[PDB]
């Protein structure tokens, strides 16, 4: 999931 | 079921609940006989709602008696008030039944609305959830991108965000998208997130006590069918219902 949310999102706001 | 004798409860029936998060007037649940009807406004911490019991049938519904079910936590949190309705139903009649609400702290569980009645000697008994979210008490709230990142930055301590990722169920179209929002209470910032593609709300909970303020984020991933939401709040429990709350609506 923290790799499926790397590769699909992001990044930080601002 | 004459007055003072009610029988246990129904199970819940397949509702419209989660139409009702971002929507306030329309049908919460239909059948054969009886048709639920809902119309309702909020401001700040209160709201009131209507709720219209129509008789599809040619013939009266007897004894007819709805009730409002709230656990005594969520009778803490949330008060509701409202007043008798005539047990007689005439066929293709309609009755309308009134519901003020205050709400006194954040919530999580659904009042619900259990409806009994004679249909010519049947026993109706039927239970639905009503749509009192917490997000009724969300009052949108405009606001430039260097205040946005100001609150942001605030709300970074880890027991203040929510974050959830999962599988759109609705076509990614960036105008319901934009709709669904507005509908649940937030404001839609433009031009606050970098990329145009994301979703950025504000708004402030508003309890008997307290004004929290809420900011969201929602990215689509169009390809991959998937979003990623962010509540970042001043009450950990807030960030958490309206996560669970507009996690259901994309």
């Amino acid at each position: 999931e923290e790799q499926v949310s790397k590769n699909l999102f992001g990044p930080p706001l601002e | 079921g004459s007055p003072g004798i009610l029988a246990p409860l129904a199970p819940g029936s397949e509702d419209n609940f989660a139409r009702f998060v971002c929507k306030n007037n329309g049908v919460l649940f239909e059948n054969q006989l009886l048709q639920i009807g809902l119309k309702s406004e909020f401001r700040q911490n209160l709201g009131r709602m209507f709720i219209f019991y129509g008789n599809k049938t040619s013939t009266q519904f007897l004894n007819f008696t709805p009730t409002l079910i709230c656990a005594d936590d969520l009778q803490t949190n949330l008060n509701l008030q409202t007043k008798p309705v005539k047990p007689t139903v005439d066929g293709g009649a309609q009755v309308q039944q009134v519901v003020n609400i205050e709400c006194i702290s954040d919530f999580t569980e659904a009042p619900v609305l259990n409806i009994q009645f004679r249909y010519g000697g049947t026993f109706q008994n039927v239970s639905v959830k009503l749509p009192i979210t917490l997000n009724k008490f969300f009052q949108p709230t405009e606001m430039a991108s260097q205040d946005f990142f100001q609150r942001w930055k605030q709300l970074s301590n880890p027991q203040q965000e929510v974050q959830n990722i999962f599988k759109a169920k609705h076509p990614m179209d960036t105008e319901i998208t934009k709709a669904k929002i507005i509908g649940f209470g937030s404001a839609l910032l433009e031009e606050v997130d970098p990329n145009p593609a994301n979703f950025v709300g504000a708004g402030i909970i508003h309890t008997k006590t307290t004004q929290i303020g809420c900011l969201l984020r929602l990215e689509p991933n169009l390809q991959a069918q998937m979003y990623r939401l962010t509540l970042r709040t001043s009450k950990d429990t807030v960030s958490q219902r309206l996560c669970e709350l507009l996690s259901e609506q994309f």
